[PDB]
C-alpha cells in the first residue's frame, strides 16, 4: 500500500544551489535515509521470525 | 503561464533595442521585454515612471531587467551621462538598483549583462517603476494557472505507460 | 557596558522624490555607515515614487 503524499524538488541537478542550502539539504536527506534504511531492515528482519513462528 | 499585457506608453524615448545574440529573423531582443533607449546614439534620456495595477483575483509574477553594459562609454551611448537609477515599490516589497558599468568575460560575444529581478504582486496591488536609464521593461505580466509538477530528466517521454 | 547582547535598530528614509530628499537633509548624495567589532554594513537612500501606503 503506497503513500499519498508527494514530493516535489527542491535541489537542481543542472544548476547548483547556495553551498550553505545545499549543505542543510544533503545534511537532511542523509538523516532519513538512515531512518528508511533502518526500518526497513528491522521490518523485514522482524516479519521474518514471525513467517517461521507462525507457519 | 497566463500573460496579462500592461499597457505601458513611452513618450520620446527609443522601444526597439536589439541584440546579436538573440536571433530571431535577424537582430531581436527578448520577446516580452523591452530594450529603453535613448533617441540617437549619445542623447540624453528623461526620468520616467510607469505604472501597473495588478486587477485579477490572483498573484502576478512581475519580471524587470538591469543593463550592465560593457563600458562607460557605451553606458552613455544609450541612456546618455549622469548616474542612473531604477526604483521599484510596491505594498510589499521595496528596492532599488543601479546600473554598474565594466568590462568582463565575452559571453555569446558581449561583456554587457542584464539581471532579471522579479516579485508576486497580490490582488488589487500596484507596482511602480521609477527609472531614467539601464531598464529593460516588462511587457506583459504573467499569471498561474493550476497544479503541476517539475522534473529533470534526460530520457525520452512516452504517453503509453 | 551591560553583561548582554543589546538590540540595536536603525533606520534608513528612502524618501518620495528626489525634492523631498533635498528639502529634509540637503542636496548631495548621503549615507549612513554602521560598524560594529563584529559587523559592518553602509547604507545609501534611493528616493523615488511608489505606491502609497
Ligand atoms: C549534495 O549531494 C549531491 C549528491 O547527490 C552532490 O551532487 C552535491 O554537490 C551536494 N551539494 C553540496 C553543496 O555539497
Amino acid at each position: 500500500e503506497k503513500t499519498n503524499q508527494q514530493f516535489e524538488l527542491i535541489d537542481n541537478e543542472f544548476t547548483e544551489v547556495e553551498k550553505q542550502i545545499g549543505n542543510v539539504i544533503n545534511w537532511t536527506r542523509d538523516s532519513i535515509t538512515e531512518v528508511w534504511s533502518y526500518n526497513a531492515e528491522l521490518l523485514v528482519a522482524m516479519e521474518n521470525q514471525h513467517t517461521i513462528d507462525l507457519a | 503561464i497566463d500573460k496579462e499585457a500592461m499597457g505601458f506608453t513611452y513618450s520620446g524615448i527609443r522601444t526597439n533595442g536589439a541584440t546579436s545574440s538573440c536571433r530571431r529573423s535577424g537582430s531581436s531582443f527578448y520577446a516580452e521585454m523591452k530594450w529603453l533607449l535613448s533617441n540617437t546614439d549619445n542623447a540624453a534620456f528623461p526620468q520616467m515612471t510607469k505604472s501597473y495595477k495588478n486587477t485579477r483575483k490572483n498573484p502576478a509574477l512581475i519580471v524587470w531587467g538591469i543593463h550592465h553594459s560593457g563600458s562607460t562609454a557605451e553606458q552613455t551611448k544609450l541612456y546618455g551621462s549622469g548616474n542612473k537609477l531604477v526604483t521599484v515599490g510596491s505594498s510589499n516589497y521595496q528596492q532599488s538598483f543601479v546600473p554598474s558599468p565594466g568590462a568582463r568575460t565575452q559571453v555569446n560575444g558581449q561583456s554587457g549583462r542584464i539581471d532579471f529581478h522579479w516579485l508576486m504582486l497580490n490582488p488589487n496591488d500596484t507596482v511602480t517603476f521609477s527609472f531614467n536609464g539601464a531598464f529593460i521593461a516588462p511587457d506583459r505580466a504573467s499569471f498561474l494557472r493550476g497544479k503541476s509538477m517539475g522534473i529533470q530528466s534526460g530520457v525520452q517521454v512516452d504517453a503509453d505507460c
